[PDB]
C-alpha cells in the first residue's frame, strides 16, 4: 500500500506517493545534479539544473519538484537530460566571475564539479559579464556576492531553519541581487550555516577567508563541547593547527547545522592557552617548571591534607575521563567533596535516577510533541540547535510553545504565560488558562532550563515543575514511553559529572573550606581565594588561563576537546567521543593522564594506565559513558515525584530570568569562547 | 665458495649499480647471480599516491636514457582507459620524438658497450650527436632529458617554430656519424672477437625467458610490436625491422646500428608528413585548457582548476599497453578505480627479463665476457629496479 | 574516441569461450574488456594447468610472459590478485590470466611453464608477500637485505618505518625509526560528485 | 576454519622445522661474528637468536609458523652468504637507537602520545 | 587435505610492523561524512578505517609540519563493515567501528509550503 | 623585517642562524607598492581587469565601480578603480 513503482532507468524502485523525481533517483542511487534544492530546505525550482526526462513525455521535468506518478520511468542519463544540463551550466557560468583562485570554496564548489562532470567543455559567452556590489552582512560571513547563482537557499534557511526572515531577493532580471535591502547585519545564531549552505562561494567565512584550501585539510570527526546539545562537527586540521570546524550530520542531535559559537571560537582555542606547568615562586609569580617539580608540589600537599581538606571544583569543558580520574584520586584520600559549578537541585533523588537531570524526550522527540512548556531558559542562546528543533516542529508540525520566563526573542510564536516561578503552581492548580491547552495535548513536554535551577529557589522550582508534570501526565493520560519532564543543560561537563556521581553545586565546599582545591578547568567564580582558607593552596587543571590561573599555586596545563579522545554526553544522555584532531600543545598533556600521574607521584596510583582502561573504569561507575550514540530509554519518574512531594520549598516571587537575555550575552561564555578574537569582534559589532 | 667475487656496485664496467655475485674458477664464470634493487626507489608505490598527470614525470625516470618513449607507454595507457586518442599532429610528434629517442638509446647502448670493451672514441664521437639531440628535447620541452612533453592526451606544447628544420639538418648528417662508428667497430678485427659467439641465445629460449626486444630479434624471431601491434601512427610510416641470425653479441649490435639507420628513415618521413592541427585533445575534461582560454572563459578556468588540483578521473578498468621502447617491450599495467589517482601501475621493464637471462647466457664464460653481455642487454637499472 | 575494431572484440571473445570449454575446471570468469582485451580468471589451483595449455596449444600459443603482478585489494578476502599477462607471437594477441591469493595461501610457481617468472615471482614475494611453491630460489629481490615488511601492500606506510643515516659514534650506517621533516601532505582529491556512467 | 596447509599439516610437524632453523642459526652465529668481524659476543648473538625465535613464540596456527621459518631460512641464507654486510646484521642489535622507557610516568614526562 | 584452525587469522607476525605501532595504534572504521560545503554524496559511500592521529611538531629550520608516526597518512578503503573489521583482527590493530548513519527520508512537496494555513 | 615581519627574536633559539650570514628580506615590499598605485578612473559602471596584457595577466574579472564610496579592487592586482 502507498507504494508506487517508478522506474529509474528501468530499475523499478518503489516509492511512497508524494516523493519527488529527484528523491526517486536517490533510492536507486543516482544523483540528479542539483542547486537550490537542500533536503531540509523547501523546494524552490530556481536553478532548474535538475531537469530530467520522464519517458514518453514532451518536456523534461523538474526533479526536485514533480511528485513522481505511477509507472513513469526516469531517464537520468538520456541524450536529452544532458542537453538540459549542458545548456543550463552554460548559463550559470556565463554571468559568473572567474575568480576560482580567489573563491575559497575552490574544491568545495558544487558548481565547478557539476560543470566538470555534467556541464560543457567550453564557453560561448563572448559577451560581457555583470558585477554586483559587495556589502556587509556581518563580521562572520564575507559576501563577495557577484558569485551568487540566485539559488535562494540562503533566503530559505534564513527564514525556515532560522527565523531571521531578513535576507531577501531585490529587483528582477539579471540584477536580482539576494542581499539585505538596507545594510542591517545578519545577526543571529545559526548564522554561519549560510556559508555551508551556499554552494557558490559568494558569501563565505571571513575568519577562515584565505588560510587554507580544502584538499589539504585533514578532517577528523569529533564532538561540540561549547554547548550541551553535543552537536556533531568535523574539525578540519592542516599541518597540525585547526583551520575550520564545520557541521557533520547527526539526524537526532545537529542535523547538518552548528552554532555560531562552536565554529568561530576555534580561534579562541589558539591563544591565552596554557602549555607549560608553571608553579608559584617565592617571589609570588607563576614560574614555568618541569612536570616532575610541579606535580610533586601538588602531590606533597595532597599527602599532607586529609579528606574534606581536599576538594575539586570542576566545571565547563572537562571530559568524563578526567572527571572519573579526579574522583578516584580524591577518594583515595577520602574526600568526596568533588563538585561542579552549575548547581542542579539535589535534595530529592538528584543524580540518583538519571531522569531528574536529562532531556529524556529526545532532541528528535521535540518533533513529535504537541505542547512545549519552556520554563525559565532562553533556548535560542542556551541550546541553539534545540531552539531550531522547536523551530522546525512549530513550522512543519504544529507545536504550541509556552514560555514561563522573561518575554524573550525565541524565533517563533510562543505564549508568554508570565515572568513568575509561582505561576507554575497556578497551572498545577488548573487555575491558569494553559492548563486546559495541555489537557488537550496528547503528547506534552515540560523543559526546565538549568539556569532557572541556578537561582536560590532552584530546588523549589524543580519540585514545583515535577508536581505539574505529575498531573499533566495524569490528566492527559499520556503513555509511559512519552516523557513529559526533561531539563536541558548549558555546560558540556554537567550530565557526565552528575552521571559519575559528582554532586552538583559548590555548596558543600562553601560550608567547610578545603585546605587544597584542584580546580579542574574551572574558570567560574564559585569560590575565590579570599573565600578559601588561609593556605588557599589550589592548583588549576585546564587549558586556557582565564580566572582560575592567576589565583593558582600550581598550573598543570591540560588539553581541549580538539586535542584528546575524551568522552562527553549531552542532555538526553547520549555519550559521544571527541577524536584527537591535533596533538596537545607545549608540554601540555591529556587531562586524564595528568591525574593518573599526580596519583603515581602521590602514591595512591589509579588502576587504569591506558585510555581503554579508563573507559573500562567509566563502565563500572556508569553505563552511558561506554556505549556511544545510544540514548538510555527507561527512566523512573514516578519515584522521583514521591521524593519531590517530600521536599518542601518556597519559590520566591523574583522572576526567573535566563542570563543570556540577548545575543551579545551568548557570544562569550566559556573559556575558549572568551579567548576568541572572532567572538570579541562579534561582541563589539553588537555593542 | 669458488672464490665468490662481487662484481661490485662501484665499477665502471657495471652500468649504474650491479652486484653480480659471481663464483669464478680462476677466469671462468661458473654461476652469475645478479643482485637487484640497488636502485629500487618505490616508483610503483609512489604513483598510487599521485594523480595521473603528476605521475607522468615518474615514467621519464623509469628508464631515462629512453626518456620519452617511456612517457608514450603511460600516455597510451591512460588514453585507452579514457577511450580518448591524441590529435593527428600529436601522434606524429610522439613518433618523431619517439624515434629520436630510439637513436639516443642506441647511441648510449652501442658507445657505452664499447667503453666497457675498451673502445673509448666512439662514445665521444656520438655523445656530441646526442648532445645535439638533447637540444631538440630542450627546445621542445624545456628540459634536456626528463622532458614531461608527452602527456596522457597528446604532447604538451606544439613544436617551436623552427625545430623541424633542425631535426632535418641533423638527420641529414647523422648517418655519416653512424657510418664512422662503423669504420671503427663493425669490422674491427677485434670487436668481432670479443663480441662474436658470446651470449648466443636460442630462439625458443629467448621467447621462454621473456626477452622481448632486440634480444629476440637478434635470434631471428621476427617481432616488432611497432609492426605487429601498431601504436600511434607508426602504422603510417614504412621501416624495416632489422632481424638477425646467428644471434650473438655482434649480431644484435649490428641490429641496434640498423635500427639507428631505420629510425632515420622514420624521422625523415615524420618531418615530410606531419599534419597541421592541434597537439592536445580538445576535451578540457582530459587536457588542460589553453591559458588564453582559462584567463577569459569561466568554463576553462573551472576545467583548469579541477584538472590541476584533482585530476582526469579515469573510468574504472585495467589495461596492459606495450610499446616498443628502445630496450624492448615497455608496458604499463595500469589498474584504475574511478579515482583521479591510479590504483596500481606495474611497469614491465624490458630489462627485468633480460638480466634474468644473464645466467643462461654467460655460462662457461670469462670475466670479460660478463662485461660484454651486460652491454648487449642495454640494462638501465632504473627500469629493472623501479 | 579510440579506434575500436569490433573484428577483434569478437575473435578474442570467441577464444575466451574456447578456453573456458577446454578447461571448464579452473576458469571461473572469462571477459573481453572494452579496451578490447581478454582476461580469463582461474582458480588458484589452475595456475599450472591454464598456463601450460596456453604455452603449448596449437590453436593458442602464448609463448612469452609479459608480466606477473599482484594488485592488492585489501577489502577482498583473498587480498592479492596475481595477474599474468601473456603474448602470442604467432596468432598475434595477448591474454591475461588472473588468480586470487591470500597472504598465507601460496600459489604454485610457473617457473616451469615460463622461466621468465623466476624473477617476477621473487618480485611479488618481496613486495606483496605471496609465496610461490616449487620456486627454485625465492628470495627478496628489490628490497634491502634486512628489510622487514612487504612494501607494495596497501597496508604498508609509504615512508616506511626505518630510514638510514651514518652515526660517528658507531662509525657505521644505522637504522632508526623514520622521523620525517615534512610529512607527506595527504591531499584528499576525490570529488563528492560522480559522473553518470555513460 | 577449514584452511589449506602450506608446509606442515599441524603445529607439531611445523615445530620440527623451527627446531631445525634454530639449530641452523645457533651453528651459524659464531661464523658470522667472525666473517663480518662484528664486535659482538657469540654468546650474546646466540641469545639474540633465541630472542627472535621466541618473539614469535605465541603463534598457534600451523600455516603462520611455516611461513615464519621460510622467511627465517631466507634470512639465514643471506647472513651465511655475506650478502648482508655488518650494517645489516648489527641492525638486529639496535645498537645506536636510544631505548624508550615503557613506564607510564616516563612516557608522560616525554611524549604527547604514548 | 585441509587442516583445521580455530585461531583468528592473526598474521601480525608476518606483516612486518614494529611492535610499538601494533599495540599502541587504534584504528577507527567509519564511513566518511560529507563536507557540508558540497552536496555530493559520492564520498560517503565506501567505509574507511583510519589509524589514530599522532604528534605533528613544527620543524625549527623551515616551520614545516613534521611527524614521527608512519601509519598516519594511511587510510585504507574497505567496501563493507564486515571486511574492514576482518583487516583489523588479522593485522592485530584495535578497532572501534562506527555505524553508518544515512540521512533519514524526508517528505517534501512544493505544494505544501504554499499553504497559507501553515 | 620581512613582509609578514618575520622576526626570529633576541631570545629565539633560531636567530642563531644568521650569525655570520645575512637574512633574506625585501625592499620595495609589495604591501605598499599598490598602495602607491594611482586609482584607475573609469567611465563605465563596470570595468575589466586583465591584469594587463591578456594572456600574460590574470583571469579577467569585471569589477563594479558603482559606488564612489568604494574604489573596486580587482582581487588579483589590488588596483583600486575610481569610478
Ligand atoms: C646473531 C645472528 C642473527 C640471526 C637472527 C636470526 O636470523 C633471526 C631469527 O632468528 S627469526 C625468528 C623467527 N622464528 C620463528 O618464528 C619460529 C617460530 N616457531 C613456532 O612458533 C613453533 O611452531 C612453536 C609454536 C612450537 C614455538 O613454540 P616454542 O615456545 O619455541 O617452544
Ligand atoms: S564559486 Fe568560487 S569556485 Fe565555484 S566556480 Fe564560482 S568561483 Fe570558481
Ligand atoms: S547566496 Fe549562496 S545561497 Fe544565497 S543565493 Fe546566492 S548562492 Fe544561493
Ligand atoms: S535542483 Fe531542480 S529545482 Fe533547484
Ligand atoms: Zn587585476
Amino acid at each position: 500500500s502507498n507504494l508506487i513503482e517508478v522506474f529509474v532507468d528501468g530499475q523499478s524502485v518503489m516509492v511512497e506517493p508524494g516523493t519527488t523525481v529527484l528523491q526517486a533517483c536517490e533510492k536507486v542511487g543516482m544523483q540528479i545534479p542539483r542547486f537550490c534544492y537542500h533536503e531540509r530546505l523547501s523546494v524552490a525550482g530556481n536553478c532548474r539544473m535538475c531537469l530530467v526526462e520522464i519517458e514518453k513525455a514532451p518536456k523534461v521535468v523538474a526533479a526536485c519538484a514533480m511528485p513522481v506518478m505511477k509507472g513513469w520511468n526516469i531517464l537520468t542519463n538520456s541524450e536529452k537530460s544532458k542537453k538540459a544540463r549542458e545548456g543550463v551550466m552554460e548559463f550559470l557560468l556565463a554571468n559568473h566571475p572567474l575568480d576560482c583562485p580567489i573563491c575559497d570554496q575552490g574544491g568545495e564548489c558544487d558548481l565547478q564539479d557539476q560543470s566538470m562532470m555534467f556541464g560543457s567543455d567550453r564557453s560561448r559567452f563572448l559577451e560581457g559579464k555583470r558585477a554586483v556590489e559587495d556589502k556587509n552582512i556581518g563580521p562572520l560571513v564575507k559576501t563577495i556576492m557577484t558569485r551568487c547563482i540566485q539559488c535562494t537557499r540562503c533566503i530559505r534557511f534564513a527564514s525556515e531553519i532560522a527565523g531571521v526572515d531578513d535576507l531577501g531577493t531585490t529587483g528582477r532580471g539579471n540584477d536580482m541581487q539576494v542581499g539585505t535591502y538596507i545594510e542591517k547585519m545578519f545577526m543571529s545564531e545559526l548564522s554561519g550555516n549560510v556559508i555551508d549552505i551556499c554552494p557558490v562561494g559568494a558569501l563565505t567565512s571571513k575568519p577562515y577567508a584565505f588560510t587554507a584550501r580544502p584538499w589539504e585539510t585533514r578532517k577528523t570527526e569529533s564532538i561540540d563541547v561549547m554547548d550541551a546539545v553535543g552537536s556533531n562537527i568535523v574539525v578540519s586540521t592542516r599541518t597540525g593547527e585547526v583551520m575550520r570546524i564545520l557541521p557533520r550530520m547527526h539526524e537526532d542531535i545537529n542535523e547538518e547545522w552548528i552554532s555560531d559559537k562552536t565554529r568561530f571560537a576555534y580561534d579562541g582555542l589558539k591563544r591565552q592557552r596554557l602549555t607549560e606547568p608553571m608553579v608559584r615562586n617565592e617571589k609570588g609569580l607563576l614560574t614555568y617548571t618541569s612536570w616532575e617539580d610541579a606535580l610533586s608540589r601538588v602531590a606533597g600537599m595532597l599527602q599532607n591534607f586529609e579528606g574534606n581538606a581536599v576538594a575539586a571544583i570542576a566545571g565547563g569543558l572537562v571530559d568524563a575521563e578526567a572527571l572519573v580520574a579526579l574522583k578516584d584520586l580524591l577518594n583515595k584520600v577520602d574526600s568526596d567533596n568533588l563538585c561542579t559549578e552549575e548547581i542542579f537541585p539535589t535534595e530529592g533523588a538528584g543524580t540518583d535516577l538519571r531522569s531528574n537531570y536529562l532531556l529524556n524526550t529526545t532532541i528528535a522527540g521535540v518533533e513529535e510533541a504537541d505542547v512545549v512548556l519552556l520554563v525559565g531558559t532562553n533556548p535560542r542562546f542556551e541550546a541553539p540547535l534545540f531552539n531550531a528543533r522547536i523551530r522546525k516542529s512549530w513550522l512543519h508540525n504544529d507545536l504550541k510553545v509556552a514560555l514561563i520566563g522573561s518575554p524573550v526573542d525565541l524565533t517563533y510564536r510562543y505564549d508568554h504565560l508570565g515572568d513568575s516561578p509561582k505561576i507554575l503552581q497556578d497551572i498545577a492548580s488548573g487555575r491558569h488558562s494553559f492548563c486546559e491547552v495541555l489537557k488537550d495535548a496528547k503528547k506534552p513536554m515540560v523543559v526546565l532550563g538549568s539556569s532557572a535551577l541556578q537561582r536560590d529557589d532552584g530546588a523549589a522550582i524543580l519540585v514545583a515543575v515535577s508536581n505539574m508534570v505529575q498531573k499533566i501526565r495524569v490528566t492527559t493520560g499520556v503513555a509511559a514511553e512519552w516523557k513529559v519532564m526533561n531539563i536541558l543543560h548549558r555546560i558540556a561537563s554537567q550530565v557526565a559529572a552528575l552521571d559519575l556521581g559528582y554532586k552538583p553545586g559548590v555548596e558543600a565546599i562553601r560550608k567547610n573550606p578545603p585546605k587544597m582545591l584542584f580546580l579542574l578547568g574551572a574558570d567560574g567564580g564559585c569560590i575565590t581565594r579570599q573565600d578559601l582558607p588561609k593556605d588557599c593552596f589550589i592548583v588549576y587543571q585546564g587549558h586556557h588561563g582565564d580566572v582560575g590561573a592567576p589565583m593558582a599555586d600550581v598550573i598543570l596545563p591540560g588539553a581541549a576537546y580538539t586535542e584528546k579522545s575524551a568522552t562527553y554526553v549531552n542532555t538526553e544522555g547520549r555519550a559521544q567521543q571527541t577524536k584527537v584532531a591535533v596533538t596537545p600543545p607545549g608540554l601540555a598533556r591529556e587531562d586524564w593522564k595528568i591525574i593518573r600521574a599526580l596519583s603515581e607521584i602521590a602514591g595512591i596510583t589509579l588502576p587504569y594506565d591506558t585510555l581503554d582502561q579508563v573507559r573500562n573504569r567509566l563502565e563500572e561507575v556508569s553505563p552511558n559513558l561506554v556505549r556511544y550514540d545510544d540514548i538510555e530509554e527507561t527512566n523512573y519518574f514516578q519515584q522521583a515525584s514521591e521524593l519531590a512531594k517530600l521536599v518542601n520549598q518556597e519559590v520566591l516571587a523574583d522572576p526567573l530570568v535566563p542570563p543570556q537575555l540577548t545575543i551579545k550575552d551568548f557570544y562569550m561564555t566559556d573559556s575558549i569562547s572568551r579567548a576568541s578574537q572572532t567572538m570579541a569582534k562579534c561582541v563589539k559589532a553588537v555593542t | 665458495t669458488n672464490m665468490t667475487l662481487n662484481f661490485g656496485p662501484q665499477h665502471p664496467a657495471a652500468h649504474g649499480v650491479l652486484r653480480l655475485v659471481l663464483e669464478l674458477s680462476g677466469e671462468m664464470v661458473r654461476k652469475c647471480d645478479p643482485h637487484i634493487g640497488l636502485l629500487h626507489r618505490g616508483t610503483e608505490k609512489l604513483i598510487e599516491y599521485k594523480t595521473y598527470l603528476q605521475a607522468l614525470p615518474y615514467f621519464d625516470r623509469l628508464d631515462y636514457v629512453s626518456m620519452m618513449c617511456n612517457e608514450q607507454a603511460y600516455s597510451i595507457a591512460v588514453e585507452k582507459l579514457l577511450n580518448i586518442q591524441p590529435p593527428p599532429r600529436a601522434q606524429w610528434i610522439r613518433v618523431l620524438f619517439g624515434e629520436i629517442t630510439r637513436i639516443l638509446n642506441h647511441i648510449m647502448a652501442v658507445t657505452t658497450h664499447a667503453l666497457d670493451i675498451g673502445a673509448m672514441t666512439p662514445f665521444f664521437w656520438m655523445f656530441e650527436e646526442r648532445e645535439k639531440m638533447f637540444e631538440f628535447y630542450e627546445r621542445v620541452s624545456g628540459a634536456r632529458m626528463h622532458a614531461a612533453y608527452i602527456r596522457p592526451g597528446g604532447v604538451h606544447q606544439d613544436l617551436p617554430l623552427g625545430l623541424l628544420d633542425d631535426i632535418y639538418e641533423f638527420s641529414k648528417n647523422f648517418s655519416l656519424r653512424i657510418d664512422e662508428v662503423e669504420e671503427m667497430l663493425t669490422n674491427n678485427r677485434i670487436w668481432r672477437n670479443r663480441t662474436v659467439d658470446i651470449g648466443v641465445v636460442t630462439a625458443e629460449d629467448a621467447l621462454n625467458y621473456g626477452f622481448s626486444g632486440v634480444m629476440l630479434r637478434g635470434s631471428g624471431i621476427q617481432w616488432d610490436l611497432r609492426k605487429t601491434q601498431p601504436y600511434d601512427v607508426y602504422d603510417q610510416v614504412e621501416f624495416d625491422v632489422p632481424i638477425g641470425s646467428r644471434g650473438d653479441c655482434y649480431d644484435r649490435y649490428l641490429c641496434r646500428v640498423e635500427e639507428m639507420r631505420q629510425s632515420l628513415r622514420i624521422i625523415e618521413q615524420c618531418l615530410n608528413k606531419m599534419p597541421p592541427g592541434e597537439i592536445k585533445v580538445d576535451d578540457a575534461k582530459v587536457s588542460p585548457p589553453k591559458r588564453a582560454e582559462m584567463k577569459t572563459s569561466m568554463e576553462s578556468l573551472i576545467h583548469h582548476f579541477k584538472l590541476y588540483t584533482e585530476g582526469y578521473q579515469v573510468p574504472p578498468g585495467a589495461t596492459y599497453t606495450a610499446i616498443e621502447a628502445p630496450k624492448g617491450e615497455f608496458g604499463v599495467y595500469l589498474v584504475s578505480d574511478g579515482s583521479s589517482r591510479p590504483y596500481r601501475c606495474k611497469i614491465k621493464a624490458p630489462g627485468f627479463a633480460h638480466l634474468a637471462g644473464l645466467d643462461k647466457m654467460s655460462k662457461g664464460h670469462m670475466l670479460a665476457d660478463v662485461v660484454a653481455i651486460i652491454g648487449t642487454q642495454d640494462i638501465v637499472f632504473g627500469e629493472i629496479d623501479r | 574516441v579510440r579506434p575500436r575494431s569490433d573484428v577483434t572484440h569478437k575473435q578474442l571473445s570467441a577464444f575466451g569461450e574456447y578456453v573456458a570449454e577446454i578447461l571448464p575446471k579452473y576458469v571461473q570468469q572469462v571477459q573481453v574488456s572494452c579496451l578490447d582485451e581478454l582476461e580469463i580468471c582461474i582458480h588458484p589451483d589452475g595456475v599450472i594447468p591454464t598456463l601450460t595449455f596456453l604455452r603449448d596449444h596449437t590453436n593458442a600459443q602464448f609463448k612469452s610472459l609479459a608480466d606477473l603482478t599482484a594488485v592488492d585489494v585489501p577489502t577482498r578476502q583473498n587480498r592479492f590478485e596475481i595477474v599474468y599477462n601473456l603474448l602470442s607471437l604467432r596468432f598475434n594477441s595477448r591474454i591475461r590470466v588472473k588468480t586470487y591469493a591470500d597472504e598465507l595461501t601460496p600459489i604454485d610457481s610457473i617457473v616451469s611453464v615460463h622461466i621468465a617468472a623466476n624473477w617476477y615471482e621473487r618480485e611479488v614475494w618481496d613486495m606483496f608477500g605471496v609465496f610461490f611453491f616449487n620456486h627454485p630460489d625465492l628470495r627478496r629481490i628489490l628490497t634491502d637485505y634486512g628489510f622487514e615488511g612487504h612494501p607494495f601492500r596497501k597496508d604498508f606506510p609509504l615512508t616506511g618505518y626505518v630510514e638510514l643515516r651514518y652515526d660517528d659514534e658507531v662509525k657505521r650506517v644505522v637504522a632508526e625509526p623514520v622521523e620525517l621533516a615534512q610529512e607527506f601532505r595527504k591531499f584528499d582529491l576525490n570529488s563528492p560528485w560522480e559522473a553518470f556512467p555513460a | 576454519t577449514s584452511v589449506k596447509p602450506i608446509f606442515s599439516r599441524d603445529l607439531n610437524e611445523a615445530k620440527r622445522r623451527v627446531r631445525e632453523l634454530y639449530r641452523a642459526w645457533y651453528r651459524e652465529v659464531p661464523n658470522t661474528v667472525h666473517l663480518m668481524q662484528l664486535d659482538i659476543t657469540v654468546k650474546q648473538g646466540r641469545d639474540k637468536v633465541r630472542e627472535m625465535f621466541m618473539k614469535n613464540a605465541h603463534v598457534t596456527d600451523p600455516r603462520v609458523v611455516d611461513l615464519l621459518v621460510i622467511k627465517g631460512k631466507m634470512e639465514l641464507q643471506e647472513t651465511i652468504k655475506v650478502w648482508k654486510q655488518r650494517t645489516h646484521v648489527m641492525r638486529f642489535f639496535h645498537e645506536t637507537e636510544t631505548p624508550r622507557p615503557k613506564d607510564f610516568l616516563s612516557k608522560f614526562y616525554m611524549g604527547h602520545d604514548p | 587435505q585441509l587442516i583445521t584452525v580455530d585461531e583468528k587469522l592473526d598474521i601480525t607476525t608476518l606483516t612486518g610492523v614494529p611492535e610499538e605501532h601494533i599495540k599502541t595504534r587504534k584504528v577507527r572504521i567509519f564511513v566518511p561524512a560529507r563536507n557540508n560545503m558540497q552536496s555530493g554524496v559520492n564520498n560517503t559511500k565506501k567505509w574507511k578505517m583510519e589509524f589514530d592521529t599522532r604528534e605533528r611538531w613544527e620543524n625549527p629550520l623551515m616551520g614545516w609540519a613534521s611527524t614521527a608516526d608512519p601509519l598516519s597518512n594511511m587510510v585504507l578503503t574497505f567496501s563493507a563493515k564486515e571486511d574492514a573489521i576482518a583487516f583489523a583482527e588479522k593485522n592485530g590493530w584495535s578497532y572501534d567501528v562506527e555505524e553508518k548513519k544515512v540521512p533519514k527520508p524526508k517528505s517534501k512537496s512544493y505544494g505544501a509550503n504554499f499553504s497559507w494555513n501553515k | 623585517i620581512t613582509h609578514t615581519g618575520q622576526v626570529y627574536d633576541e631570545k629565539d633559539y633560531r636567530r642563531v642562524r644568521f650569525v655570520d650570514r645575512q637574512k633574506e628580506v625585501n625592499e620595495n615590499f609589495a604591501i605598499d607598492l599598490i598602495a602607491q598605485q594611482p586609482v584607475n578612473e573609469v567611465e563605465h559602471r563596470i570595468i575589466a581587469c586583465d591584469g594587463g596584457g591578456g594572456a600574460l595577466g590574470h583571469p579577467k574579472v569585471y569589477i563594479n565601480l558603482d559606488k564612489e564610496t568604494k574604489t573596486g579592487t580587482c582581487g588579483y592586482c589590488g588596483l583600486q578603480f575610481k569610478q
